């Protein structure tokens, strides 16, 4: 159940980032929305910055240092 | 985050105590009061002169024996491996070599202080 | 120079530690396990000279996984454009990107 | 961007390295190395290396106690030097400080390749992994694997330690 | 690369420069050697932690072990040097020329 | 280098399970006993596809089975279960061994009202088999074609022509 | 030093070198280097005196700096590719660091300064070990990573080594410093051909080791460390001086002696790669090594220097300890040119 | 027989700490090879499920793989409960 | 820089692969073997000379052992060297065969139709 929820949450975050990027970067002439940086077409586990790039600093802090700093 | 706050609080309290101790009382500092103490008299030499170490060899050996601690600390986690025989053999071998080092220095008069 | 005693005797003195995609304890995977696996299987048995050229795509993907330079560049470009559009007031971030989102498990 | 705690810690690390590399009296060099060891422990703790950081701090504390004793024995002078008691020491300290300042400025203000490569900074938090599983710590498991995977490493390390004891005894014999 | 990597590499460069430029005391150069080892430990630990290379987690500890040996070695030599000269100044080690 | 395809937000909607970790831990043994088939199908899809986008329907089935299980528990006896999970929830480590009377009551209730038997120690950690109609992925790694190897070494070994041929040496 | 302790130390040095040779992991190669240095420091200090202590200290400082640079190169290579295997470095900066570290370990110019001092400060046995066995591990590592060598830096260091070896040897009267400068020049010759053919490097190393062993054993047998002390050998053991003169001629690369075989081979190999100017300069420079070898031969065996009266007493005593491998080493140092094609067995 | 007896008596009279240390170390070296519970310790270590057991894709030719945890097939920790 | 050490199917530390048995062994009267024995004899004579013994006649068993050891090692050295040269020729011929486009056969003209420049000596 945790696995299914994690997949849904990650995919939702990535889709939200995709839509925001599509809205934001409409003016740049040679930019493809959602273009990958890998030649391979297989699934790549998202990096922290990709998931939390366009969010608040508090969410980023909780995502990065939340577990380590919890005591 | 909590540990940083605790460390800051402790250091701040100690520094504030030092500040109180140095700024609250009345100070009368003159050259005789602040002179070095040698129980009645002026020291003959400097306290910055070399001070011989008679246990220098044991001090060096402490450096090598301090890393056996690093090697032996992950033993509680190593005890959870499936191949317990190999892990036990390696741990016993490491401790045996440490004991052999201690015995070698002991029998070569390496634990006796210099005269 | 390199007397391969390990290969002659079949000992594995240090080959268990050479690569990231090789039998970690508890099956814990490396961050770039798939990319390294792809590159190693591409380059196996053809020699270094041929592997440098014919397996350059796999190695580039592996290095991108390792250091994430291109991803950081893309994220920086997106954020720079977002800041430029926000300073002139043409763009507004959505509520879920401002801390007022509806969380899900 | 997030509070740049790791950047501040690494800057203090570099400052301590400048402090003991300008070479004042070995008392203050040992103090600077102790500070650098503690701060590097903090960095590794922030990246998730609790055991490794704590162990490096402990090891360097013991080594620096031995170094302090040896400095009082055979590395003293009438007026031990501090970072401001010498033109050479102060010059080296200042040069290191401004060199770190220049490197940092050329790093976070623009993308330039100093020696090896270039980058933008952006704080460490970006390049994490968001791995979500486990009832253990991967660092502890990898370190504990030394007794099951690293038999060869244990053998060579123990041999080198015993040989080092024999070697120091041979060297300090004199005659 | 993060700015932390650059800071650690700069720390190693500073320690190497401090070792290569000698003042009188040999103990200071030994401390520079120890600082170089510490920076190497930090750099390797950060790389191995970031890449989640599990079996490499034992690599830094091994480094420390041999660091100790080197440290001990240096201190041993220092003792003998002092015993000959009453001082650890490197300018007394000039009996041999090129 | 191509466009990453992602499911729409409508595709990712599902009836979520909004019970806390203590409730889940209290129910976990019977939950793994009863809802094994969808969970195992989802996990097999997950470990064979190596792509979260290819196992969304299995995840939705997992959610549906969990909701049905909890609905049955709520329908038959929620008070023994509430006592059990409250006792579990007090502990800071959520230890099972501090709540054995409440666990006994909940186990008795489920056994008499539904015929649910708690799995014995060692059972839920077995490796099991899953019957599925999902075809086995042929290239889950999206691997490129492997470069051809160097041809081979073949033939019968003959002595070197005119020896070593190193300067004046005739052998 | 106890004989058992000395045997253990020599075995530890050799096992560290072999660990470097047989390892596939960079960490194990570094461990082998560390073990070799740790066990090798006491051997330099077996006979205790201030000069030996100074030589040991200088050697330790140089090798520790080299080891730290070595580890930094390894760590950078790991950073830019998650690899520990010693195949070929993936970063040019790491390659430069590794090349400089191995050059400092080998004593190539401009890292040559410690070699004459350390050789002069230790005994002839320690000098033999230092100038023969200590070259194997860095050369093996360099051979394994040869395809990643930047040819410009390696060739610059090799040419500098040849030139500086000749010029420094031109000025020496102590035999240990002469041997050290010969070692520097020969190491430059070894590393000049490394980016082209590692078999030539192995062959040069083998020939140089044989001739160095013969030279040092002849110097131990006639217990001389200066030119004027060696000028007395003819009045006690003329055969030793004659064999030494022939060995010195071989070390100068004169045909048809063995020492001509490596340079010759190296030269021809370089001409296969359209390298003409550099081999010519290297040979014309090795003329200097030949010159000071001929000076030593003039003082030692071709003319008769005045002797002392007490030498008569030495006429009444033989050598109680004999070196079993000296005749074979001399023969290999001189008469192996006709067996040149056997180098194909080395590849 | 008697020489070792006299040596042990002298050691016990002069260095009881060393005698106890050597005895404890020797027992620690020897005893594990003679114990029947070392195998039990290994089996207990193997029986701890740190990671998820990934199910196998059924192909109709595995009589010894369960289709459900409560099925009789597979390993059993019945021995562990009584241990 | 390392031509033959990475050859496929190479056992690490053999010194004599099995395929080397397909080659003719060197004759025991090989001139190279005779030179190896001569080297052993010279080593024996130098051994006599250094120890201050009658050079030509002191230890006959020692000279015999010197010569025998040198010949024994030289036989296997010659076998390995011959095998390595045979391997080089085999690989070269195979590579030439497998790449006809890099080693083309071009028709050769006779000297009656090739115009060569004449340089008078005067
Ligand atoms: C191939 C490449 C080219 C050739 C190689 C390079 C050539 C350079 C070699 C230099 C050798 C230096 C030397 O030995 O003496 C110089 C020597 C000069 O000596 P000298 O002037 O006559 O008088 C010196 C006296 O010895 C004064 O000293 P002493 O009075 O104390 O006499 C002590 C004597 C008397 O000896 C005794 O007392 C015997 C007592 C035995 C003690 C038992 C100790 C055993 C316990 C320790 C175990 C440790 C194991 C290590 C484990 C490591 C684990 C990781 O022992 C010795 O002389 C030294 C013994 C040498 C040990 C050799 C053993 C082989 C080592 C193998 C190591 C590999 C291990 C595996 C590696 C795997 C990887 C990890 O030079 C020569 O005589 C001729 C040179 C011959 C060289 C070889 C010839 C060509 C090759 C064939
Ligand atoms: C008792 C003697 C005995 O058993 O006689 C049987 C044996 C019969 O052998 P064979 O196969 O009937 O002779 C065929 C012809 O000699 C035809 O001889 P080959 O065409 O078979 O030549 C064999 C080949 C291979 O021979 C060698 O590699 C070396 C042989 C001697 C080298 C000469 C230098 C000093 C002597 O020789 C060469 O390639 C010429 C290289 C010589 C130049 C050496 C480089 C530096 C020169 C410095 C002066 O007589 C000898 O071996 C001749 C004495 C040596
Ligand atoms: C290329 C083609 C092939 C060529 C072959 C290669 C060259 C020749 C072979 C080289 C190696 C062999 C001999 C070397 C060891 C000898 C040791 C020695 O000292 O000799 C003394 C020894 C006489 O001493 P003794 O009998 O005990 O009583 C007199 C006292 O000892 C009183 O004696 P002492 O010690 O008191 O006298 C003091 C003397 C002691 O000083 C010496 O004796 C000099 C020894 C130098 C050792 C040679 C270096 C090692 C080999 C390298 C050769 C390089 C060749 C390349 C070209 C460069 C030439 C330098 O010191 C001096 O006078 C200072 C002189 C300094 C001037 C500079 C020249 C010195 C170096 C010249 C070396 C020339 C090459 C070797 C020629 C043969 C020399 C015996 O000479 C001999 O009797 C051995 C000669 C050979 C006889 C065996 C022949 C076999 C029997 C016939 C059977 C027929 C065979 C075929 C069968 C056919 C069927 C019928
Ligand atoms: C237990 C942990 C909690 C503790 C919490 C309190 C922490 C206290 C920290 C230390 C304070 C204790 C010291 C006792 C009173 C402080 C007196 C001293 O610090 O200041 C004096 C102030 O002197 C200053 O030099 C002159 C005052 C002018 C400078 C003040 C700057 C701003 C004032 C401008 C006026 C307008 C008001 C602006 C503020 C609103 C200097 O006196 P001095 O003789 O040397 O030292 C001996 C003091 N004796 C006599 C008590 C023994
Ligand atoms: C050729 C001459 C032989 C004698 C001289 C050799 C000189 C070198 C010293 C010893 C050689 C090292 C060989 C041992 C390599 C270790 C690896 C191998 O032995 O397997 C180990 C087998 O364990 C053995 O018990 C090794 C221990 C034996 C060594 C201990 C004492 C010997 C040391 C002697 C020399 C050291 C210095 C001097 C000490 C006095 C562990 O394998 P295992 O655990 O199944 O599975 C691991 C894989 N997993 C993780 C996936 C499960
Ligand atoms: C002064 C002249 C040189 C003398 C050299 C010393 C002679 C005595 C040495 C004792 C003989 C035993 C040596 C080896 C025998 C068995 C070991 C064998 O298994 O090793 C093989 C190797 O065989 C040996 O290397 C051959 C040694 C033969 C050396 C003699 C050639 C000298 C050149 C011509 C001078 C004439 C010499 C005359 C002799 C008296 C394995 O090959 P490999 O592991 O894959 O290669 C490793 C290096 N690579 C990968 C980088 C290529
Ligand atoms: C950790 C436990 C302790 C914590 C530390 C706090 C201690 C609290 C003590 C409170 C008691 C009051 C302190 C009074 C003593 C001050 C020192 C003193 O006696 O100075 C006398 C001095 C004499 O000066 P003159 O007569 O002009 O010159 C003669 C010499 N030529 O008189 C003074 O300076 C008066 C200063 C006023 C004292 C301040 C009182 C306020 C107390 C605050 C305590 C802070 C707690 C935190
Ligand atoms: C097989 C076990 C191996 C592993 C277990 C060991 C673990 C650690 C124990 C070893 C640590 C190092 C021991 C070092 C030994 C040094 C001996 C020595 O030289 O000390 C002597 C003292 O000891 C001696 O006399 C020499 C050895 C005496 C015997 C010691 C024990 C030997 C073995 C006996 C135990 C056998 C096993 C127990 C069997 C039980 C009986 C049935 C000198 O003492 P000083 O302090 O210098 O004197 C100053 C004041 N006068």
């Amino acid at each position: 159940l945790f696995q299914a929820e994690k997949d849904r949450r990650v995919l939702q975050m990535l889709r939200e980032n995709l839509e925001e990027e599509a809205i934001i970067m409409k003016d740049v002439p040679d930019w493809k929305v959602g273009e990958s940086v890998f030649h391979t077409t297989r699934w790549v586990t998202p990096m922290m910055g990709e998931l939390y790039g366009l969010r608040t600093n508090e969410e980023i802090l909780s995502a990065t240092y939340g577990f380590i700093w919890y005591t | 985050m909590n540990i940083m706050l605790t460390l800051l609080t402790n250091v701040t309290l100690a520094s504030l105590l030092v500040l109180i101790a140095f700024w609250l009382p009345q100070l009368n500092a003159y050259s005789e009061k602040t002179s070095p103490y040698e129980c009645g008299f002026d020291p003959m030499g400097s306290a910055r002169l070399p001070f011989s170490m008679k246990f220098f060899l044991v001090a060096i050996t402490f450096l090598l024996f301090d890393l056996e601690i690093a090697l032996l600390l992950p033993l509680p986690w190593a005890s959870q491996t499936n191949n317990l025989k190999t892990m036990l053999t390696m741990a016993l071998f490491l401790l045996i070599l440490l004991a052999a080092s201690l015995a070698y220095e002991w029998t070569q008069k390496g634990l006796e202080w210099a005269e | 120079p390199f007397f391969d005693v390990q290969k002659r005797l079949g000992l594995d003195l240090d080959r268990w530690m050479t690569i990231q995609s090789a039998e970690q304890p508890h099956k814990i995977p490396g961050r770039c396990h798939a990319f390294e696996k792809e590159w190693i299987e591409c380059a196996h048995g053809i020699g270094g000279i041929r592997a440098e050229k014919e397996c350059k795509i796999e190695f580039d993907d592996f290095v991108e996984c390792l250091l994430r330079q291109k991803t950081m560049k893309r994220l920086s470009a997106i954020k720079r454009q977002r800041d430029k559009l926000i300073k002139e007031g043409k763009y507004t971030p959505p509520p879920h990107h401002l801390g007022k989102e509806d969380p899900r498990p | 961007m997030t509070m740049y705690i790791a950047f501040i810690l690494s800057t203090i690390f570099v400052i301590g390295f400048v402090g003991f590399s300008s070479k004042p009296s070995p008392i203050y060099g040992g103090l600077g190395l102790i500070v650098s060891g503690g701060v590097g422990c903090g960095i590794v703790l922030n990246f998730g290396g609790s055991f490794l950081g704590l162990m490096v701090f402990l090891i360097y504390l013991g080594g620096m106690l031995v170094v302090f004793g040896y400095t009082t024995a055979m590395a003293t002078e009438m007026y031990p030097e501090v970072w401001v008691s010498n033109k050479t020491v102060f010059g080296a300290f200042v040069s290191g400080l401004m060199m770190e300042f220049c490197m940092v400025y050329y790093a976070l203000k623009e993308e330039e390749v100093e020696i090896i490569f270039k980058f933008n900074g952006l704080g460490d938090w970006v390049i994490y992994d968001t791995g979500d599983s486990g009832f253990f710590s991967e660092e502890a498991m990898g370190i504990a694997a030394l007794y099951s995977y690293g038999t060869w490493l244990v053998i060579v390390t123990g041999w080198s330690l015993l040989i080092g004891v024999v070697v120091i005894m041979e060297i300090t014999r004199g005659n | 690369m993060p700015l932390v990597y650059m800071n650690i590499i700069m720390a190693f460069a500073i320690a190497l420069a401090g070792l290569l430029m000698y003042r009188s005391h040999l103990m200071s150069s030994l401390l520079c050697l120890e600082g170089m080892m510490l920076s190497l430990f930090i750099m390797s630990t950060l790389i191995i932690l970031n890449t989640h290379f599990t079996l490499a987690n034992m690599m830094p500890i091994i480094l420390l072990v041999f660091a100790a040996c080197e440290a001990a070695l240096g201190l041993s030599l220092l003792v003998m040097v002092s015993n000959t000269y009453g001082t650890d100044y490197v300018q007394n080690l000039n009996l041999l020329q090129c | 280098p191509g466009i990453v395809e992602l499911p729409t937000l409508e595709d990712l909607k599902v009836q979520e399970v909004k019970v806390s970790s203590s409730v889940l831990k209290a129910a976990a043994h019977h939950y793994g006993a009863q809802c094994d088939k969808p969970n195992k199908e989802f996990m097999l899809c997950r470990w064979e596809e190596k792509d979260p986008r290819r196992c969304l329907e299995e995840g939705k089935l997992v959610n549906q089975c969990a909701l049905d299980f909890f609905r049955q528990i709520k329908r038959h006896c929620a008070e023994p279960f509430t006592e059990y999970w409250t006792c579990i929830d007090y502990s800071g480590l959520q230890l099972f061994r501090h709540c054995r009377k409440q666990q006994a009551k909940f186990d008795e209730c489920v056994l008499d009202k539904l015929g649910w038997v708690r799995p014995d120690l060692g059972e839920l950690s077995k490796v099991t088999k899953v019957k599925t109609d999902r075809p086995l992925p042929e290239n889950p790694y999206h691997s490129r074609a492997r470069p051809e190897p160097n041809p081979e070494a073949e033939g019968d070994l003959k002595p070197a022509k005119h020896g070593s041929r190193l300067f004046f040496w005739t052998m | 030093m106890n004989p058992i302790i000395y045997t253990t130390l020599i075995m530890t040095v050799m096992s560290g070198t072999m660990l470097v040779m047989i390892s596939s992991h960079w960490l194990l190669i570094w461990i082998g280097f560390e073990m070799n240095l740790l066990a090798m420091i006491p051997v330099l200090m077996k006979n205790f005196n201030p000069r030996a202590t100074e030589a040991a200290t200088k050697y330790f400082l140089t090798q520790a700096t080299a080891s730290m640079m070595l580890m930094m190169a390894i760590i950078i290579n790991l950073l830019y590719s998650g690899q520990w295997t010693i195949t070929k470095m993936f970063n040019p900066v790491a390659m430069t660091m590794m090349t400089m570290a191995l050059a400092m370990k080998l004593g190539l110019s401009p890292f040559h300064f410690w070699v004459p001092e350390v050789t002069q400060g230790i005994s002839l046995q320690a000098g033999l070990l230092l100038l023969t066995w200590q070259k194997l591990a860095p050369l093996s590592v360099l051979c394994q990573i040869s395809q990643s060598i930047n040819p410009n830096l390696m060739l610059t260091m090799a040419m500098l080594s040849i030139l500086i070896g000749g010029w420094g040897g031109l000025n020496q009267t102590q035999l240990r410093k002469i041997m050290a400068y010969s070692s520097i020049a020969h190491m430059g010759w070894m590393t000049a051909v490394l980016p082209y053919n590692t078999t030539m490097t192995i062959l040069n190393l083998l020939i140089y080791i044989t001739m160095t062993l013969a030279m040092f054993m002849l110097l131990i047998h006639s217990s001389a460390t200066t030119t004027l002390s060696l000028s007395h050998t003819w009045n006690k053991m003329p055969v030793i001086t004659s064999l030494m003169m022939v060995t010195l001629l071989s070390m100068g690369g004169l045909p048809p002696l063995s020492g001509f075989m490596p340079k010759w081979m190296i030269i021809q190999e370089m001409t296969k790669n359209e390298s003409i100017i550099m081999p010519t300069l290297m040979a014309m420079t090795a003329l200097l090594n030949l010159y000071f070898y001929m000076r030593l031969a003039y003082s030692s065996s071709l003319t008769m220097f005045p002797s002392t009266n007490n030498m008569k007493m030495k006429w009444q005593f033989e050598h109680t300890k004999q070196m079993k491998l000296l005749p074979t080493m001399i023969v290999l140092s001189t008469l192996v040119l006709p067996m040149t094609p056997a180098l194909s067995s080395l590849n | 027989a008697g020489r070792i007896a006299s040596f042990l008596k002298n050691a016990w009279a002069k260095e009881p700490v060393l005698v106890a240390s050597f005895a404890i170390g020797g027992l620690a070296i020897i005893l594990p090879s003679l114990s029947p519970y070392t195998n039990y310790a290994i089996r207990i270590n193997r029986a701890t499920p740190y990671n998820y057991p990934v199910p196998l894709r059924d192909d109709g030719n595995m009589p010894d793989v369960p289709s459900h945890p409560q099925d009789p097939q597979g390993p059993s920790l019945e021995w562990l409960k009584n241990l | 820089m390392t031509m033959m050490s990475g050859r496929p199917g190479r056992v690490p530390l053999q010194f004599l692969p099995n395929e080397a048995r397909s080659l003719p062994p060197p004759k025991l009267t090989d001139p190279r073997l005779v030179y190896m024995g001569f080297l052993g004899y010279c080593s024996g004579l130098i051994d006599n000379a250094i120890r201050r013994r009658p050079v030509v006649s002191a230890g006959l068993h020692r000279q015999l052992l010197y010569v025998t050891s040198f010949v024994f090692f030289g036989y296997y050295l010659l076998k390995r060297q011959d095998y390595m040269y045979a391997l080089r020729d085999h690989d070269m011929f195979a590579y030439v065969k497998s790449h006809p486009e890099d080693f083309p056969e071009k028709d050769k003209k006779t000297y009656g139709e090739i115009l060569e420049e004449f340089h008078p000596v005067r």
